[PDB]
C-alpha cells in the first residue's frame, strides 16, 4: 500500500487545481508515466463526496492508443475489490464506434442511404419484432 | 608511503636446498632485499614465515626493526635444520599451512588498519619444492581466499616444479618466475617483482 | 584460479566499418591489440582452458586459429589478422553454426562461450537466426557482445537469450575493462 | 494537457476562458535530449532561399538531400525522417521507386506511402526493430502528419535520431478557414504564428515527443529550414523551460553531426 514520492509531492496543489470546479490545465512528461499519474493524482478524489461521487471521462484520438490507457489502469487497480485491489476499488470500460466495434451489420443492409445510427434502429426493430411474433423469421 | 604496505615472504625451508648447495647465502641475499624494501617507505612492513616439510612456522612476525629482524632470522632458520625431513625425505612443503599464517596476520594487521585507512598487501613465496594431489585442496583453499582478498601471490622458483604455485599466481594476478640461474636470486627478488 | 575448464570462441567484426578511425588507429588496429592482451591475462587466470578464432568479413565466416589450449597460436593468429584488414559486411550465423559444431562436442562440467566484438548494424546471413539462438540455449552455449557505439535489437536479444552480456564500448579503456571482465572464470 | 505547455497562453487563446494553471510531473536535467537546427556551413552554402521550396531543385538537391545523406551516413544509428509533404518526400529520396531519374539520394531506406495497411505498417516497424537503419521509425521517410505518429508501444528505444526535413508547415484554404483567419486578425491581430505556425511546430513535437517517449529515455531531433529561428522564439517546441535548476537545452554548434555522435558517446558513457 502505496504511491510515487511524485504524487505526493504534487497532491495538494492538484487538489486545489480541481477545486476550481469547472476547468484547469495541467503540465506533464512527454507521454510514458502521464496517464498512470494522472489515475494515480485521481485517487486522491475517487469519493471527495460521498453524497454525489462524481466520475472520470477520457477522450482519446485512436484505438491502438485505448489498450495503452486501459493496460496501465488494468495494473493501477488490479482488482474492483480489497479483495485483490488496494488503490482503487473502481470498474473502468473501453468504447468506440458501432462502426468499429460490429462488422455484420455495416455488411449486410448494404444501400448509400444506410447512416450506422439507422442499423442500430433497424437492429432494435428485428429484435421488438422477432421477440413479439417473428423470431422464427426476422 | 601514504599507503601502509605489507609483505609476507615464505620461504621454503626444503632440504632441497642441500640440491642448492647455499641456504646461508639465500638468507643473507633475503635480508638485503628486506632491508632494502623496509627503506624504501616508512610504511612498509615485512613478515617472514618458513614452510617447512612437516610445518609452516613463524620467522619474524618497521625497518627500525632490521637488526631485529635479521637476528630473529638466522636463529630461527638455524633451528629448522633438523634431520627430519631431510634430503628429499619428503619432496613436498606445508606452502598451504603458511599462506594460512599469512592470510591469518595479513587479516589481523589489516583490522588494525582497518581503524585507519586501507592496507595493500602481498606475499612472496621462493619456492624449492613440488606440488602433491593431497596438497590440492588445502593449498588452493587458501589461494583462492588470497584472490578473492584480491592479495596477489608472487613466487620466485628457484627449483622444483610447484605447478600448484603457478596457478596462484595466475588466479591471484601475481607474478610467477623459474629463475634460471638460482645465485641472482637477489635480482630476481629485487627486480622481478 | 583452478576448479573447472573453459571453451570460449572469440568471434570479430571484419567488416568496412571496423576500418573507421574512431578508436584508435583504427577500430580493427585497436581491438586486436586489446584482444592479445586479453588471451594472455585469460589464459594466465584459466591455465585449464580452450579458445577458438573466428573472423565475419566480406559477408563471409573465417577461422583465424582453431580450438586449443596453447595461447600462443591466438595471439599469433591476433599478429597476423592485422594485415590483412577488414572490408564488406558480417555472417553472424555461419558464425555461429561453426562455433556451435565445435562447443556442442565438449564434455559435462566445462562452459561453452561465444565472445562478440560487434561494429556493424545487422548480419548477411539468410538463414532464420531466432530458430539457432533458441538451440544455442538448449545446446548451453553462452553468447556475449561487445558493441561498439550500437544497440540493434536482434544481437541485444541473442546475447540475452544466450546468458545476459550485451555490453557497449566507447574507448581503449573502457574496451580493456570489458575484456578483463571475461578474463573472470566461472562458478563451480 | 499536451505533455509540454510550459509557454500556456494557446490553450486560453483558444478556450476565451482561463483554467486554473499547474505543473504536476518532476522533470529530468536537460543532457539526456538535443534539439538541433541545420542550414549550412560555408558563406557559398546559398541554395536554400526557399521563396519557393516547392519548385528549388537546386535547394532539394544540396543540403536538404546531401545534409541527409551526410548525416544519416555518419551518424549510422535508426533515424526517422520526417517530411512536410508526400511530393518533397518522393523528390528528396531517389529510392528504387524515383519520380524522375534526378533526384539526389542513393542509400537504403524505407517508404510510408498512402493506402498504408494497418498490417503492412507493422511489417516496417519489426524491420526497423530488428535490425539495420532502415524499417518504419528507422531509416524511413514519412510524412510528419501522416500515422507513422502514431508510434509504437515497445519497450525497445527503437529511436534514436529524427531529422525534419523542413519544419513541418501548414495552409489557409480560400473558403471557410480563409474566413477564420479573417475573424482571429480581427481578434488577436497577431493571428499567424498562433493560428498556423505554433500549430504545426506541436505537429512537429509530437513526432519528435513519440520518438523520445518520456523521463526514462534519451533521444535527438533535428530541425532543417531557413526561417528556423523564428520556431526557437516563444516556447513553441519542446525546447523551452521545464525547471529553472535543469541548466539549459542549447543546441547553437559549429557542426551538428559531430555534436550528435559526441552525444552518443555521451549517453552510452552515462
Amino acid at each position: 500500500d502505496y504511491i510515487y514520492p511524485e504524487q505526493f509531492s504534487y497532491m495538494r496543489e492538484l487538489k486545489r487545481t480541481l477545486d476550481a470546479k469547472g476547468h484547469g490545465v495541467l503540465e506533464m512528461p512527454s507521454g510514458t508515466g502521464k496517464t498512470v499519474s494522472l489515475l494515480a493524482l485521481i485517487m486522491a478524489y475517487q469519493r471527495a463526496y460521498p453524497l454525489e461521487v462524481t466520475k472520470l471521462i477520457y477522450c482519446s484520438r485512436t484505438v491502438p492508443e485505448i489498450e495503452k490507457v486501459i493496460e496501465e489502469l488494468r495494473k493501477l487497480l488490479n482488482f474492483y475489490e480489497k479483495q485483490e485491489g488496494e488503490k482503487l476499488p473502481f470498474l473502468g470500460l473501453a468504447l468506440s464506434s458501432r462502426k468499429n466495434l460490429c462488422i455484420h451489420p455495416e455488411v449486410t443492409p448494404l444501400r448509400f442511404g444506410k447512416d450506422v445510427d439507422g442499423k442500430c434502429h433497424s437492429l432494435t426493430a428485428s429484435y421488438v419484432r422477432a421477440q413479439y411474433q417473428h423470431d422464427t423469421s426476422l | 608511503e601514504d599507503e601502509l604496505n605489507l609483505l609476507v615472504i615464505v620461504v621454503d625451508a626444503n632440504p632441497i636446498w642441500w640440491g642448492k648447495q647455499t641456504l646461508s647465502k639465500c638468507i643473507d641475499a633475503v635480508m638485503v632485499l628486506g632491508n632494502s624494501h623496509l627503506f624504501m617507505n616508512r610504511s612498509n612492513k615485512l613478515a617472514v614465515i618458513a614452510s617447512h616439510i612437516q610445518e609452516s612456522r613463524f620467522l619474524y612476525p618497521k625497518y627500525e626493526l632490521l637488526t631485529s629482524a635479521n637476528e630473529v632470522i638466522v636463529e630461527e632458520i638455524k633451528d629448522l635444520m633438523t634431520k627430519s625431513d631431510i634430503k628429499g625425505q619428503h619432496t613436498e612443503t606445508l606452502l598451504a599451512g603458511s599462506l594460512a599464517k599469512a592470510l591469518c596476520y595479513i587479516h589481523r594487521m589489516n583490522k588494525e588498519v582497518k581503524d585507519n585507512q586501507e592496507m595493500k598487501s602481498r606475499i612472496l613465496v621462493i619456492k624449492a619444492a613440488e606440488d602433491s594431489a593431497l596438497q590440492y585442496m588445502n593449498f588452493m583453499n587458501v589461494i583462492f581466499a588470497a584472490q578473492k582478498q584480491n592479495i596477489l601471490i608472487d613466487a620466485c622458483v628457484l627449483d622444483s616444479d610447484s605447478g600448484l604455485l603457478q596457478q596462484a599466481c595466475d588466479i591471484t594476478g601475481g607474478l610467477y618466475l623459474k629463475v634460471p640461474q638460482m645465485p641472482s636470486l637477489l635480482q630476481y627478488l629485487l627486480w622481478v617483482f | 584460479r583452478l576448479g573447472m575448464m573453459r571453451h570460449l570462441y572469440v568471434v570479430v567484426d571484419g567488416s568496412r566499418t571496423m576500418e573507421d578511425q574512431d578508436l584508435k588507429p583504427n577500430r580493427l588496429t585497436c581491438t586486436l591489440k586489446l584482444l592479445e592482451y586479453f588471451v594472455e591475462e585469460y589464459f594466465d587466470q584459466n591455465p585449464i582452458s580452450q579458445i577458438g578464432i573466428i573472423v565475419t568479413k566480406s559477408k563471409r565466416a573465417e577461422k583465424l586459429t582453431e580450438l586449443s589450449g596453447n595461447p600462443r597460436k591466438h595471439i599469433t593468429s591476433l599478429k597476423k589478422a592485422v594485415d590483412m584488414t577488414c572490408h564488406g559486411e558480417p555472417s553472424l550465423y555461419n558464425s555461429l553454426s561453426i562455433a556451435m559444431q565445435t562447443l556442442k562436442h565438449m564434455p559435462g562440467h566445462t562452459s561453452r562461450e561465444v565472445l562478440i566484438i560487434f561494429s556493424s548494424l545487422t548480419t548477411c546471413d539468410p538463414s532464420n537466426i531466432y530458430d539457432l539462438i533458441k538451440t544455442l540455449k538448449a545446446a548451453k552455449i553462452r553468447v556475449s557482445v561487445i558493441g561498439l557505439s550500437a544497440e540493434v535489437r536482434v544481437c541485444t536479444v541473442l546475447a540475452r537469450e544466450t546468458g545476459g552480456t550485451y555490453h557497449v564500448i566507447l574507448d581503449e579503456s573502457h574496451y580493456k575493462e570489458l575484456l578483463t571482465h571475461h578474463v573472470s572464470p566461472p562458478p563451480a | 494537457t499536451s505533455g509540454t505547455l510550459s509557454p500556456l497562453d494557446i490553450y486560453p487563446k483558444i478556450l476565451d476562458f482561463h483554467p486554473v494553471t499547474m505543473a504536476t510531473f518532476t522533470m529530468t536535467l536537460a543532457r539526456v535530449c538535443l534539439c538541433p537546427m541545420i542550414i549550412g556551413r560555408g558563406n557559398d552554402q546559398v541554395a536554400i532561399s526557399s521563396k519557393f521550396e516547392t519548385r528549388e531543385d537546386i535547394a532539394v538537391i544540396r543540403n536538404y538531400g546531401n545534409l541527409l545523406l551526410e548525416m544519416s551516413a555518419v551518424v549510422p544509428d535508426g533515424i526517422v525522417a520526417f517530411f512536410t509533404s508526400y511530393q518533397y518526400m518522393e523528390s528528396t529520396v531517389a529510392s528504387w521507386y524515383e519520380q524522375g531519374i534526378l533526384e539526389n539520394i542513393q542509400r537504403n531506406k524505407l517508404l510510408f506511402i498512402e493506402t498504408q495497411d494497418g498490417a503492412e505498417t507493422s511489417v516496417a516497424l519489426e524491420k526497423y526493430q530488428e535490425a539495420c537503419e532502415n524499417g518504419r521509425g528507422a531509416i524511413l521517410l514519412s510524412v510528419a502528419r501522416g500515422k507513422v505518429s502514431e508510434g509504437i508501444d515497445f519497450v525497445h528505444h527503437y529511436g534514436r535520431a529524427v531529422i525534419m526535413f523542413g519544419v513541418p508547415y501548414v495552409y489557409t484554404q480560400s473558403r471557410i478557414l480563409k474566413a477564420r483567419l479573417e475573424y482571429l486578425r480581427d481578434q488577436f491581430q497577431i493571428r499567424e504564428n498562433d493560428f498556423l505556425t505554433f500549430d504545426a511546430m506541436r505537429h512537429a513535437a509530437q513526432c519528435v515527443g513519440r520518438a523520445i517517449r518520456g523521463k526514462t529515455d534519451y533521444g535527438l531531433m533535428v530541425f532543417a529550414d531557413k526561417r528556423f529561428a523564428r520556431g526557437d522564439k516563444r516556447g513553441k517546441l519542446p525546447r523551452w523551460i521545464q525547471e529553472h535548476l535543469t541548466d539549459a537545452n542549447l543546441n547553437l554548434t559549429v557542426d551538428e553531426g559531430v555534436q550528435v555522435a559526441k552525444y552518443f558517446l555521451r549517453q552510452m558513457a552515462q
